[PDB]
Parts: structure tokens; C-alpha cells; sequence
């Protein structure tokens, strides 16, 4: 069973920065694209950052220019770097196996994974 | 069981079991005749047979089966679930179809171009049963159809805006021009606003039943989606043009009315087959005898002179291009009629025959001459029995070699007579799998670390990497561990020994517990891999289709042609892929239009899969509304008349007279453009039409726009050509669009734009005219090149002439660099890089194109250029002079070109797997000839599989250098060969 543990969240003032990390228990991490999801309060979960197995990064329109996603296949850990945080960024952030960047279904809505972890809480106030 | 006779007479029958009780037709007939003198009188006037109907969900269902009552288990199960012990079955007279139904069928036949009701080239009822079975998805899609969105078909995407497009928004606002009558008002709106918000803002900035329609096009900006998510909005943003919309009344949903379905629902063909315990009719798994076939003889009216003096028949049992067993006959002299009457016994058991197995009969001489296929298990889970006289196909790995269809040319093709063992009771293949209750002894012990590493390395390999016997054994022995990794599914199922019943049962148990796959993210390359020629099992196909079911409409439009081609790989007519395509074409109007054209082209040109695609097209056409039917009729009419005019011109001022005759007679006032449904063409600008000076003599046609709201007087350029196969052109252009999207998701804009190409019939088609575009060969011939002498400054001077200002010229140079790099990378990956100047086009804005892919694709497949001087792509000294100073050292434009082409190459290497599967499908489907290995491996050699990014970059730079080494030699050789 694939297991992911997210960490790095917390309370930060507007305009601040945060760096999340998530370690995956899937040993085929090297050949799998990964992505970061966030669930706003009373809102559906949406993909905001996409990274391929090669390392190419694609971001959602809202987080473009302020979020940076990276991976380290050696440690099977994915990092999301946040800059210039704004109040609407307050949500519960999740990481998982993403999908195809050029497929619109991946960016559409919930990817219907069944192995979601606990996630991390990020609050901007 | 209560029965209603047609006189509302209720006759109470009894449950007569399930053993050969399909004489219930005769039983009820005799009961009615005895119990009613009126039935006796009508026996001399009634039709041949009657029908059985019952109430499943209020709608009438039909028992369409004359073999066994076990098929009727569905109605019994429903009756028991509803707790109604006395079941009601109504007999209905076989009424002939009405005149309106016949006229509608004739209209459908005219649209399809093939007579679906003809039964002159069938040896079973698979196609008719497929026609009856495709009704339920059609009715389900019609019922769950929102009228307004279906009528208006908004074209939206959920992908994030590209970086080069996200930056193009000047101040986080978009200017939209709204036209009302002669009034034009520009409204500034944010990119995150829905069209309803824009409309409300416009109304407040002075009824409310209005929508925004693109001026001059049949596209509506409606629905609950941001304005930046519209494909036309993104198109206008990319081109830098202003977004013009008009306030139009929404189209009437009543115009999309669908006439009522005339046939009763047919249920399913899985009723005849039950569990192994139920069928042990005769269970297929009970018969432990070996499979045996008798080759009675070979008949041919006229002997070919290609090769003779020795002939024999090869019988192969194969399941997904894997020959389970192979038997041969003794060679005999090649004459008009050859007789063997010998039984070929295979080493495979009858019980071990998997569904989808194909009996491939081939004729060899002395090399392979004729072939024909026969599905060992029919669509109703029954083994084939009795005499079979099959007309074979003549060869002039291939998708055409897998078809179970018979040659329609009965009076000129070779015919083979075979016999299969008969049985007193029908032999039925049991159901796929009852339940995974025992779990098949799923493994508990954890894999050793080294074995885990080996399995991971096997999974991480490319699709084209062969699997050793040890690799297959490791994959199968640890199947439950391989389920956790969806990337291993093609390899895991490639290690299944399909020739053993127990292994197939274990595989079915394994795939009955697929959860990690169910929640897995949709991977397009993996799913297309599962739909390839290497997978003939129905359940793997169903898995691939259910993953495909999560696509969006634009995503389906990206891969529609590939799926239509992949329908050929389905062993049976009524497949999950066919249902998926039908449903997604009924859901969206654009998908339906493109599916109609793609399917009609295959019906027109491919005789091997004419009937199946004709049935699918019939289902779609019955599904769609009358407005779509009228548009399709107009398009077919104009296509047919233009085809006739093209034939008349090719037989030889005459063109002008014929076009004038068309314009005043039978030419529709407006027709939808087949390669662009959003654009409507009106009258024909006869004074602008001409015939190009080409060996094929295409028709250069220019139509006026039929929409009065168009902002420009520009015509619509259409090229009608005969004698070239445009199917390969469409496949190449679709793959180009896929690679363009792949570059888009990596912030790469290579300026590669494919034109509109649709094949409309047998070796005819329609080609979009790119305005302000000329050919590199013509640019050379303007100054030097008619005699073969070549110069480098010609292209640069031509670009300088067409640029009014210096900034325009610099933009043209940048566009030329980007387009040249993109096309070089794309053609090098696809192997179509060695072309001549006559097939390369350029606009006045600098953009570069490659045209006539069918001309070079077949030549490269037949030759590969290993006997000539082959270059990876066209990097001609004129291109270099346009880019740099031609100093043979470097230039900033040349450095930028190298960097961007390396970036594009690495971007494609990121999706190597999808590119490889697309290339394999293109070769095996779009090639009329026969392909094999060492041709599929070309892409994995060009994509640099299993090497570093630095190594791949060095490889591509070496390809650029070798192109620069041969400056004009390849072009001069092409000129000499053509002249």
C-alpha cells in the first residue's frame, strides 16, 4: 500500500513563505509523476502543482509564479515551496500521484484517489 | 408463465426448464392454434415468426435468441426480484417496417455509404446483433442529454493557461467586443469571469434570454466556466486577435429532435453462458480433446502468375498476435483447385481455447499469398461448428491481417473450404469468472529485496523492451505485488499464458480485485497500450475503456482518431471501445462530427472493417438529432458533387463551366466545413477557383462565408484532390497536434500548426488552404532551382520582401526559427524528415509547414532510404542563411534554434512511452502494406531510450551536424530523381 506523510504546514502571516515536504512509501516513485493538492474550507480538492518523473513542473493559474514543486527520487520525497502567500491560500494541502499534465481531466477536479494521507494544514492570517 | 396472444387471450404456460426449450415458439404457436380457431385461420396468413416482449423498466424488451432458454435468465431474474411469480410474455406479429422507417434507413445508408442491412458477406448474425445491442447506450445517452448545452456545444478545457498565454494578459483583464445589430461596444472583463457574468455586466452597462456567439462562426461561449477556459478564447489570445462576439438568440433545442426508436431492446448475449457448474448444452471446459480442423480444399477461378508450382495451407491458432499452435498441410502443385481433405490437429485442448482466439488460415507458395481469419468462439460464447467456405484476402504485422471479415469479392478471390467438428449439443464457453472468493491464494510473504529490485526494473522499462522468460515468470509469480503498480499491467498481462484455462481464470480473479488500478490516475499512454494488438482479451479492453471514461471532451478530441483506429484491434464487433466512442459522440456535437467523418472515411476506403464501422456509424446517426442529420446530408451532397467534378476534370475554362453548372443546380446555399464544424461555407467564388499544376490535378476551391456576421470578406480555401490517401495525412497531423500539446504543457511554443485534412472517400479528401503561403520549391524556382542550381539567400530575400517593416521581419525570422526547430524535431521523431522542397510550405509571416505526408510516408516505409543518402530532417542551407550568417561556426539565431530543438527533444523524451505507442498504432493501422519489427523500434532508437539527457542532447546535436554536412546533396538528388 502506498503511504504519504505530509509536513511543513502551520500558521504564517500574509506575504510569508512556507515549504512543505511529503515522503511516499511507493518504491516506484522514480517513474511516477507527483502533484500537490489543496482543499479549501467548504471546497473541493484541486491540483495546484504538477511535477513529472523527469522533473518538469506545471502549475495552476492561481498559484502560478508563487509556488514551486520539486522532487528527490533518492529520498522519495516531494517538496512544495510557497511564496507570497495570500489569505485564500488557507487550505489543507495534500500530495499524491497526480496524473498527466496535458490532460484536462487531471486538472478538472478530485482525482478519486483512495490512499489520501492525513495532509497538512496551512493557515494565512 | 402467463402468455398474451395477439384477441387479448391469456394462456397459462408452465416453467419447462432450460434444456432445449426454445421450441417454445412452436409450443405457443400450437397452443394458440388449438385454443383459437382465429389463430388457425391466421396461420395461413400470418408471418413466418413472432416476437417475445416483456416489461423490464416500462420499456419493451425482446428475447432475441432462438438457441436456448438459458439466455432468458435475465427476465426470470428480474421477475423473481420483483417477486412476480406469474411472468407475462406478449407475442407480437412481425410487422414490416413502415414507409417512413424505410425512407429513414435509406437516408442513413446514403449518409454511411454502405448498406448495413445487406447480409451477402456474412456467415453469422454478429453485425445484426451488434446493431440491436447498440440501441441501449444510444437511448441512455439520448435520455441523459441536456438540450441547451448539446445544442450549443461549448468548447472548453480544464487545463491551466500556458505560461506564454498567462503572461499575454496585459493587466489581468481581457477585452471583448460585443456586436448588436450595427452597434459595437468593447467591454473589459477579468479572465476568471463566466460568460453569464460578462452578459450581466453588459446588460447593467446599458430581455435576459441571450447568449454570446463568436462572430462569423457557429461557436457559443456559454456554460458555467471561466472565459479563459474556452478554446476559442485561448486561440484568439495566442494569435493576438480581438475577441469578437455577437448577442444571438440561443439555438432551439427542438431542432435536435431524435425520432423514436423502432426496435425493442435486446438485452445481452451473456445469458446463454453461465458458470462452469451450470453448463457442465456442453461446457467448453469439459471437452479435453485437442482442437482439429479439416482443410477440404482451395478454389480459385483465375490462377495468378506471381508464384506457382507449390502451395500449402498454414493453420495458426493465435490470441493477440501470439501463435498458440501452428499446423501445416503437405505442399501440393499450385493449380486451379487443390484438394487435401486432411485433418490438422493442434496440440492445444478445446477447453483451453480463449475467447477472442483467431484461426488464421494462410496460403503459402514456392511467399505468403492469401489469408483469412475465423473467430473460434462467436459473440454468444459458442464454439464454431460445421462447414465454412471463406473467401480470402490477397496481400498486395498489420491491422488488416486481424480482421474476421470475409472478402466481399466472391467471384474473383480465392476461397477455402474448411470443416470443424460437430457435436450433438452446442458447446458454450462458461462465464469469465464467478467470484474471487478463494482469492486464488494471494501471496503473503514479502518479496526479497533483490527480487523487488528486479521487478521494479522490469516495470520501469519501455513498452518495446522484450520480456525474457525469467522476466515473465517473475511478473506472474508475483502478480498480486504487481497489481499495486499500474505501470506493470501491460507487462503483467503480457506474461499471462492465454493458452491455459486455469491461468486465464487466475488472471480473471486477479483483475476482479483491481482497486489500485481503479483509483489510479488516468495515464493515456498506458491505456492505449492496453488497447493495442497485443491484448485480445475482453476484460483488459474493458479496463482500458473504463479508465478512458474519465476523459474530458477536448481530451477525447485529441485522441479520437487513434481510438477509432484502435477499434480495429477489437476481436468482436460489439466492444467497450465502440460503446465509449458512440456515447462520447452522442454527448458532444464536435466529437460526433469528427467521429462521423473519421468513421465514414474508413468505411469508404477500408474493405476489411467496412461492416463494423458502418454499424457504429448507423448507431451514431440514429443517436444524433435531425439538425446534425441535415448538416451531414448537405456535406455528403457537396462532397459527392465535388468528387464527380474532380473525376471529370482529371479525366481530361471547362472547370469554370462545370462550377457554374454546380452553383446554379444542386449546390447547397451553405454547408458545414468537414475539417472545421464551426465554420460554414456559402457560395462558391468561381472566378477564384483553378486547377493546380500537379500530377494529381487537385481542385483549388474558394467558398464565401455563409455567416453575415463575419468580420472579414476573406473566402474559405479548400483543396479537393484525388489519387492520394489522406488517412496517413490525418494520422500524422493528429500526432503533430499531440506533440504540440506535449510541448504546450512544458511552456514550449514551437509555432507548429497543422492544417485541416479530412478524407471524404476512396482516395479523395479535403485539404485546408493556408493563406499567404507558398512552397520552398517555388521560392527557389522563382530565381534558381528550375535547372537544379540552388542558392541560400532566396528564402531570406523572400521573407524580407513580404515584411513591411523591420519589426515584422524580425518577428518572421523568430517564427521561422521556432517552426523550423519544431518541425525538425517532429519529423526526426516520426521518421518523415527526409523530404524535398516541394512538400515544405512557408507563410509570409515566417511560419513553416510540411505537407503531403502520404507521399513520403509510404516511400519511407517501403525503402527507409538505407540505399540512399538519408538526412534526419530538412535543415537546408537556405534555412541556415535565414537563421544565421551561414558562417559555419555559430550565430545567435542558430544557438537559439539549437537550444529550443534540444528542449523540444527532451520534452518528447519525457513522454517517450506515449510517443512509442502512438507510433506503433500509426504503423500498424495507417499503413496499407505489411510492417514488422525493426520499423517500430525506429522511434525508440530516435527517442534515445535508456540514455541520459546529456547523451540525448549530444545525439540530437550530432543529427543537426550531419544535416549541416549534406547541404544541397539530398535536394539535388531529389531533383534528379523527380526530373
Amino acid at each position: 500500500q502506498v503511504q504519504l506523510v505530509e509536513s511543513g504546514g502551520g500558521l504564517v502571516q500574509p506575504g510569508g513563505s512556507l515549504r512543505l515536504s511529503c515522503a511516499a512509501s511507493g518504491s516506484i516513485f522514480s517513474i511516477n509523476a507527483m502533484g500537490w493538492y489543496r482543499q479549501a474550507p467548504g471546497k473541493q480538492r484541486e491540483l495546484v502543482a504538477h511535477i513529472t518523473s523527469g522533473g518538469s513542473t506545471n502549475y495552476a493559474d492561481s498559484v502560478k509564479g508563487r509556488f514551486t514543486i520539486s522532487r528527490d527520487n533518492a529520498k522519495n520525497t516531494v517538496y512544495l515551496q510557497m511564496n507570497s502567500l495570500k489569505p485564500e491560500d488557507t487550505a489543507v494541502y495534500y500530495c499524491n500521484e497526480a496524473g498527466d499534465p496535458f490532460l484536462g481531466s487531471t486538472w478538472n477536479g478530485p482525482p478519486a484517489f483512495g490512499s489520501w494521507g492525513q495532509g497538512t494544514q496551512v493557515t494565512v492570517s | 408463465i402467463e402468455f398474451v396472444l395477439p384477441s387479448p387471450e391469456t394462456a397459462l404456460l408452465h416453467v419447462a426448464g432450460h434444456g432445449n426449450v426454445e421450441q417454445m415458439k412452436a409450443q405457443v404457436w400450437l397452443r394458440a392454434l388449438e385454443t383459437s380457431v382465429a389463430a388457425d385461420f391466421y396461420h395461413r396468413l400470418g408471418p413466418h415468426h413472432f416476437l417475445l416482449l416483456y416489461q423490464k423498466k416500462g420499456q419493451w424488451y425482446e428475447i432475441y435468441d432462438k438457441y436456448q432458454v438459458v439466455q432468458t435468465l435475465d427476465c426470470l431474474r428480474y421477475w423473481k426480484a420483483t417477486h412476480r411469480s406469474p411472468g407475462q410474455i406478449h407475442l407480437v406479429q412481425r410487422h414490416p417496417p413502415s414507409e417512413e422507417s424505410q425512407a429513414f434507413q435509406r437516408q442513413l445508408t446514403a449518409l454511411i455509404g454502405y448498406d448495413v442491412t445487406d447480409v451477402s458477406n456474412v456467415h453469422d448474425d454478429e453485425l445484426e446483433f451488434t446493431r440491436r445491442g447498440l440501441v441501449t447506450p444510444r437511448m441512455a445517452e439520448v435520455a441523459s442529454r441536456d438540450p441547451k448545452l448539446y445544442a450549443m456545444h461549448p468548447w472548453v478545457t480544464s487545463k491551466p493557461l500556458p505560461e506564454y498565454l498567462w503572461k499575454k494578459i496585459a493587466n489581468n483583464c481581457i477585452f471583448i467586443v460585443i456586436h448588436r445589430s450595427t452597434t459595437s461596444q468593447t467591454i473589459k472583463v477579468s479572465p476568471d469571469d463566466t460568460p453569464g457574468a460578462i452578459l450581466q455586466s453588459f446588460f447593467t452597462k446599458m430581455e435576459q434570454d441571450f447568449v454570446l456567439r463568436v462572430c462569423g462562426r457557429d461557436e457559443y461561449l456559454v456554460g458555467e466556466t471561466p472565459i479563459k477556459n474556452f478554446q476559442w478564447v485561448r486561440h484568439c489570445l495566442k494569435n493576438g486577435e480581438e475577441i469578437h462576439v455577437v448577442l444571438d438568440t440561443p439555438p432551439d433545442p427542438a431542432l435536435d429532435e431524435v425520432r423514436k426508436e423502432e426496435w425493442p431492446l435486446v438485452d445481452d448475449c451473456t445469458g446463454v453462458t453461465g458458470y462452469h457448474e451450470q453448463l457442465t448444452t456442453v461446457s467448453l471446459w469439459d471437452c479435453d480433446r485437442k482442437f482439429r480442423v479439416k482443410i477440404r480444399g482451395i478454389d480459385i477461378p483465375v490462377l495468378p502468375r506471381n508464384t506457382d508450382l507449390t502451395v500449402f495451407v498454414e493453420a495458426n491458432i493465435q490470441h493477440g498476435q501470439q501463435v498458440l499452435c501452428q499446423r501445416r498441410t503437405s505442399p501440393k502443385p499450385f493449380t486451379e483447385e487443390v484438394l487435401w481433405n486432411v485433418w490438422l490437429e493442434f496440440s492445444i485442448k478445446i477447453k483451453d481455447l480463449p475467447k477472442g482466439a483467431l484461426l488464421n488460415l494462410q496460403i503459402y507458395c514456392g511467399q505468403l499469398l492469401y489469408y483469412v481469419n475465423l473467430l473460434l468462439i462467436d459473440h454468444r460464447f459458442l464454439l464454431r461448428r460445421g462447414e465454412y467456405v471463406l473467401h480470402m484476402w490477397q496481400i498486395s504485422f498489420n491491422a488488416d491481417k486481424l480482421t474476421s471479415a470475409t472478402n466481399p469479392d466472391k467471384e474473383n478471390s480465392m476461397s477455402i473450404s474448411i470443416l470443424l467438428d460437430n457435436y450433438c449439443h452446442p458447446i458454450a464457453l462458461p462465464k469469465h469468472q464467478p467470484t474471487p472468493d478463494p482469492e486464488g491464494d494471494r501471496v503473503r510473504a514479502e518479496m526479497p529485496n533483490q527480487l523487488r529490485k528486479q521487478l521494479e526494473a522490469i516495470i520501469a522499462t519501455d513498452p518495446l523492451n522484450p520480456l525474457t522468460a525469467e522476466d515473465k515468470e517473475l511478473l506472474w509469480h508475483f502478480r498480486y505485488e504487481s497489481l499495486k503498480h499500474p505501470k506493470a499491467y501491460p507487462k503483467l498481462f503480457s506474461s499471462v499464458k492465454w493458452g491455459q484455462q486455469e491461468i486465464v481464470a487466475k488472471t480473471y480473479q486477479l483483475l476482479a480485485r483491481r482497486e489500485v488500478w481503479d483509483q489510479s490516475a488516468l495515464d493515456v499512454g498506458l491505456t492505449m497500450q492496453l488497447l493495442d494488438c497485443n491484448f485480445s482479451d475482453e476484460n483488459v479492453r474493458a479496463i482500458a475503456v473504463q479508465k478512458l471514461e474519465s476523459l474530458e471532451d477536448d481530451d477525447v478530441l485529441h485522441y479520437l482518431l487513434q481510438l477509432v483506429q484502435a477499434v480495429k484491434f477489437e476481436p468482436y464487433h460489439d466492444s467497450a471501445l465502440a460503446r465509449f466512442l458512440l456515447k462520447r459522440g452522442l454527448r458532444n456535437k464536435r466529437i460526433g462530427h469528427f467521429l462521423f467523418w473519421f468513421l465514414r472515411s474508413e468505411i469508404a476506403q477500408s474493405r476489411h472493417y467496412q461492416q463494423r464501422f458502418a454499424v457504429i456509424l448507423e448507431a451514431y446517426l440514429r443517436g444524433c438529432g435531425t439538425a446534425m442529420l441535415h448538416d451531414f446530408t448537405q456535406q455528403v451532397q457537396v462532397i459527392e458533387m465535388l468528387q464527380k467534378v474532380t473525376l471529370d476534370i482529371k479525366s481530361l475554362s471547362q472547370l469554370k463551366q462545370k462550377l457554374e453548372n454546380l452553383q446554379n443546380s444542386q449546390l447547397p446555399e451553405s454547408f458545414r466545413v468537414p475539417y472545421d464544424p464551426g465554420l460554414k461555407a456559402g457560395a462558391l467564388a468561381i472566378e477564384k477557383c483553378k486547377v493546380m499544376a500537379s500530377k494529381k490535378k487537385p481542385l483549388w476551391l474558394e467558398f464565401k462565408c455563409a455567416d453575415p456576421t463575419a468580420l472579414s470578406n476573406e473566402t474559405i480555401g479548400i483543396i479537393f484532390k484525388h489519387g492520394d490517401d489522406l488517412r496517413q495525412d490525418m494520422l500524422i497531423l493528429q500526432i503533430l497536434r499531440i506533440m504540440e500539446s506535449i510541448w504546450e504543457t512544458e511552456s514550449l511554443d514551437l509555432c507548429l500548426l497543422p492544417y485541416g485534412c479530412i478524407s471524404t472517400g476512396d482516395k479523395i479528401g479535403m485539404i485546408e488552404i493556408v493563406k499567404d503561403a507558398t512552397t520552398i520549391a517555388k521560392i527557389q524556382q522563382s530565381t534558381v532551382g528550375n535547372t537544379g542550381a540552388f542558392k541560400d539567400e532566396v528564402l531570406n530575400h523572400w521573407l524580407k520582401e513580404k515584411s513591411p517593416t523591420e519589426e515584422k521581419f524580425q518577428a518572421a525570422v523568430e517564427r521561422f526559427v521556432y517552426s523550423c526547430a519544431g518541425y525538425c524535431v517532429a519529423t526526426f521523431v516520426l521518421g518523415i524528415g527526409d523530404r524535398h522542397n516541394d512538400n515544405i510550405m512557408i507563410t509570409e509571416t515566417g511560419n513553416l509547414f510540411h505537407i503531403d505526408f502520404g507521399h513520403i510516408l509510404g516511400n519511407y516505409k517501403s525503402f527507409l532510404g538505407i540505399n540512399k543518402e538519408r538526412v534526419p530532417f530538412v535543415l537546408t542551407p537556405d534555412f541556415l542563411f535565414v537563421m544565421g550568417t551561414s558562417g559555419k561556426k555559430t550565430s545567435p539565431h542558430f544557438q537559439k534554434f539549437q537550444d529550443i530543438c534540444v528542449k523540444a527533444y527532451l520534452a518528447l523524451r519525457h513522454h517517450t512511452n506515449l510517443l512509442i505507442i502512438l507510433f506503433s498504432m500509426m504503423l500498424m493501422t495507417g499503413m496499407p502494406q505489411l510492417t514488422s519489427k525493426e520499423d517500430i523500434e525506429y522511434i525508440r532508437d530516435a527517442l534515445t531510450v535508456g540514455k541520459n539527457e546529456e547523451d540525448a542532447k549530444k545525439y540530437f546535436l550530432d543529427q543537426i551536424e550531419v544535416c549541416r554536412d549534406k547541404g544541397w546533396t539530398v535536394q539535388f538528388n531529389w531533383f534528379l530523381h523527380l526530373v
